[PDB]
């Protein structure tokens, strides 16, 4: 009971390792330096910088409350 | 396209007989089921007698236009495309052995 | 100094070659059309004559285009061999991310369950009694 | 259009004549021989596994960062500073 | 093995490339049991590697070959297409040896 | 360039050899010259020579899919806008996205930090050792 | 829950059949056929992989 | 009182990073200001889809054509040199005045 | 009659598996429409598939069904409805549902 629902627990810890680089490369990363941001918007698929950050956040927070 | 043709009176006169074998087979099935017991020997005889009467006549035909109903191939198009979504093609298109 | 990167070899026709076998081509072609000249009609003669003028033109032409979009051969190639670094690093990110769904793959491999010890008991009496009872 | 694989030919090799033939070979006491032979279910001890007879080892597939064992009717606990702990060895 | 009972597809493949195209079509049937190695198609994708091309460019350079070929026959976008294994000895003559 | 000039030079030169030389047998008459028809096939051919050496002095090296845009008629400059064109949208994708788990490594540290504070050391110190002298 | 088809595919039992069998049979050919690195110059169109 | 595999290797950063711009690190923006789409006034670059820029300098009714043959002659390259007699052309080559059906001299495109 | 051709332990290899087929309800659906119930050898060699049901054997095979499904095909009457498509999608979501 215990023991297997722990084994269950790392488990989800892996899953959430990949998981999250996996979101956090597919979502809007854009930066335009000196020069101007343009996009091929069809394949970009944005996000919001403001919902970047919050994200970002937001995943270190579930994966510390995994640990 | 004359072999085209060709092939179109040929597997017209197949459908034909077809046809005929379908309409003796669904006769005798009716008179099958018209009596609860079994039916008489001598009938159910004559039935399957007349039978191959038919599937001879369908077996020289094909026979007959052996090659150019070898040569010829089917694939489903164009208008198909409408109900191509369903496997029902596939059903009928096999050629799976019983 | 500018930063060492990897310079990209292949995917690319050294310009003298292509000219070098354009000409040998072209030169052949009109050996070949000599000898089947005075084998044909003098009309004919002509009109293929004309044929491969024309045609060898074209293919000049062709260079021509090449020659002149020559010089900015050195600036497209520098372009090649920086996203040929870019697209590296990308292929680094998927990587990882395959790496890590392998070795969860593993893991999944390497966790115990406890044991099903009633199936068991079951199959000591060589019945599955749960999918029989359980069953209409 | 789904398809399986038939089962073994020896199935069909199955008389209830070659079994009326073998139990005349009971009765008694070649063919009969390679009949009995058939007939025996010679079960297997050990080292067979595809399509292993023990679960699987961590050594056997990377390199195992620590090693412990517990006695009989005793455990073993100690305090070690990180955070300065006092709990059980096996779950530090 | 009888090819002609049969049903196959991998749709592995493509999800792995995306969705269903004219030049996937070609690809996919290059995957099959019905497309032969030895093919002249199969020639061609040896004889470029890893550039662009255009579709004219394939069946102009289809009858400019002599030999077994792979083409498509009809085509319909959203649902289904038609490939044959046709055999040119010379160009603008084809003798279709299979239809798929 | 001096010798991309003198190739391009070499180049058009030629592809006038050829028009002329169809010109003047389009145009046949008696009133030409014998001695102008075989002369303009001969500078045709000693052209069609030039044009290797010369070729063997540019040196430079053609991509692939250049070859395949001129074969197509297509504009190389085509080539050329798309690859700068993507060299800078490659440019911000990727900086973009090392920007993206930079942050999510910061966040992850500060939740790390008011979690487990003891190891604080420990993360401010993993910061610390990816980065340049 | 029950043995997986393309175990069935692989099994010792099927293996063994189609020694014994030619490789023509139909059933047997069904589950038959059910069973890098580039230097070179990058596609000039954007390509985010997936 | 240390962690395991922890800063174990020590690595420098990537040589190029993708945070700098790259378009002038590696000199190419002398190569945008003359492909790019905007000018650096601000006007917009026209470019023909074609190469008709060149064909325009060039004599005669061009027409663009699409052939894979110079790819070829790449993949089956010929060797050094190719034998050239030049009388025997000459001789082959002195045609008769005549007309020739058919053919247009559109190509020519001299009017 | 050709001779047999078997192997000792290839055989307990494949008897194995079989019985691990026989858990499978399609399997057994394709069985029937094959026509196998018909033969008498089949059903004795069922019975000899009885020999798997022993502990040091049993301890052998993955599926538990097999076993059930076994004790299920002893009833001719199953058998025929095994041959049915619409029994054997119930005999499937059964274990479903179970599983």
């Amino acid at each position: 009971c215990r023991c297997t629902q722990l084994q269950d627990t790392i488990d989800e810890v892996a899953t959430q390792f990949y998981s999250s680089i996996h979101y956090l490369s597919s979502h809007h990363d854009f930066v335009p330096l000196p020069g101007q941001e343009k996009v091929s918007d069809s394949k970009v698929n944005p996000i919001s910088a403001e919902e970047l950050q919050f994200a970002q956040r937001d995943l270190a927070k579930d994966l510390v409350t995994k640990f | 396209d004359i072999s085209t043709e060709k092939t179109v009176e040929s597997l017209e006169a197949i459908r034909h007989r077809i046809a005929q074998i379908v309409q003796s087979l669904t006769h005798f099935l009716a008179i099958l089921h018209q009596s609860e017991s079994l039916s008489p020997w001598p009938t159910i005889h004559k039935n399957f007698n007349i039978l191959l009467s038919q599937i001879h006549s369908l077996s020289n035909n094909l026979a007959a236009h052996s090659h150019t109903l070898q040569t010829t191939s089917i694939y489903p198009s164009l208008e198909f495309p409408v109900k191509e979504q369903e496997p029902l093609l596939t059903t009928l298109l096999r050629t799976k052995a019983l | 100094e500018p930063p060492a990167i990897p310079h990209i070899t292949e995917g690319f026709y050294p310009l003298p070659e292509i000219v070098e076998t354009f000409s040998h081509h072209v030169l052949q072609e009109l050996v070949s059309l000599a000898e089947v000249l005075p084998s044909m009609s003098n009309v004919e003669k002509k009109k293929k004559i004309l044929d491969w003028l024309l045609r060898s033109r074209a293919f000049t032409m062709r260079l021509l285009v090449l020659a002149r979009w020559v010089h900015l051969s050195p600036s497209v190639h520098r372009c090649i061999d920086v996203v040929a670094f870019l697209q590296g690093q990308k292929f680094c990110f998927q990587n990882l991310v395959h790496v890590l769904q392998d070795i969860r793959y593993q893991l999944s491999f390497a966790r115990l369950r406890n044991s099903d010890l009633v199936t068991a008991l079951d199959i000591l009496s060589t019945g599955t009694s749960l999918r029989l009872a359980n069953a209409p | 259009f789904s398809a399986f694989p038939p089962p073994p030919p020896y199935y069909k090799l199955f008389t209830r004549e070659n079994i009326e033939k073998v139990i005349s070979n009971m009765e008694k006491e070649e063919i009969e021989s390679l009949a009995k032979l058939f007939k025996k279910p010679s079960c297997l001890t050990s080292g067979t596994y595809q399509m292993p007879l023990d679960s699987q080892d961590t050594g056997a597939v990377s390199a195992s960062s620590v090693n412990e064992g517990f006695r009989a009717d005793q455990k073993s606990k100690d305090g070690e500073t990180s955070d300065l702990i006092k709990i059980p060895r096996r779950a530090y | 093995v009888d090819l002609t009972s049969i049903q196959w597809r991998m749709p592995e493949w493509v999800q792995s490339m995306g969705g269903l195209r004219t030049e996937n079509v070609l690809e996919y049937f290059s995957q099959s049991p019905f497309y032969s190695h030895k093919s002249n198609n199969e020639m061609l994708k040896m004889q470029s590697q890893f550039n662009a091309l255009d579709l004219g460019d394939l069946n102009s350079q289809l009858k400019r070959l002599t030999g077994i070929q792979f083409v498509i026959i009809h085509e319909r976008p959203p649902f289904l297409w038609v490939i044959q294994k046709q055999n040119r000895l010379n160009e603008n003559e084809v003798k279709p040896l299979t239809v798929y | 360039t001096d010798e991309m000039k003198s190739l391009a030079s070499r180049l058009e030169d030629t592809t006038q050899a050829f028009y002329d030389l169809a010109l003047i047998v389009y145009n046949l008459e008696d009133t030409t010259p014998s001695d102008a028809i075989p002369e303009s096939l001969d500078t045709l051919i000693r052209d069609l020579k030039s044009l290797p050496d010369i070729s063997r002095k540019v040196n430079n090296l053609i991509p692939q899919d250049v070859l395949e845009y001129i074969e197509q008629g297509r504009n190389p400059d085509v080539y050329a806008r798309q690859f700068s064109e993507l060299v800078q949208k490659d440019n911000q994708y990727v900086n973009g996205k090392l920007y993206a788990i930079e942050g999510f490594q910061k966040a992850f540290a500060e939740e790390i930090k008011q979690a487990y504070p003891e190891v604080s050391s420990v993360v401010d110190k993993i910061l610390n050792e990816g980065k340049v002298e | 829950p029950w043995p997986s088809e393309d175990q069935m595919r692989k099994t010792l039992l099927f293996q063994f059949s189609t020694s014994m069998v030619p490789n023509l049979s139909a059933t047997a050919s069904q589950l038959f056929s059910e069973q890098t690195k580039m230097n070179y110059p990058a596609s000039p169109t954007f390509t985010t992989q997936e | 009182p240390e962690y395991h595999y922890v800063g174990s290797v020590d690595y420098q950063p990537t040589r190029p990073s993708a945070h700098q711009n790259l378009i002038e690190l590696y000199g190419l923006t002398e190569l945008a200001k003359k492909v790019g789409r905007v000018d650096e006034f601000g006007n917009k670059r026209k470019m023909r889809r074609s190469y008709k820029a060149y064909i325009q300098d060039l004599p005669g009714y061009n027409e663009i054509l699409r052939d894979n043959t110079i790819k070829q002659w790449l993949t089956n390259p010929i060797r050094e040199e190719v034998p050239i007699d030049i009388e025997f052309l000459h001789h082959v080559f002195s045609v008769e005045p005549g007309i020739i059906p058919g053919f247009n001299p559109k190509v020519f495109g001299l009017e | 009659l050709l001779s047999k051709v078997p192997d000792d332990k290839s055989r307990f290899e494949i008897e194995l598996e079989f019985v691990q087929m026989l858990s499978n309800p399609w399997y057994l659906n394709f069985l029937a429409q094959h026509k196998y119930f018909e033969d008498e050898a089949f059903l004795q060699y069922l019975e000899y598939m009885e020999y798997w049901r022993e502990p040091e054997y049993v301890k052998f095979i993955i599926y538990p069904t097999c076993l059930h499904m076994l004790t299920l095909l002893k009833n001719p009457q199953f058998r025929n409805d095994i041959s049915r498509a619409d029994l054997s999608k119930q005999v499937n979501d059964e274990i479903y549902y179970e599983w």
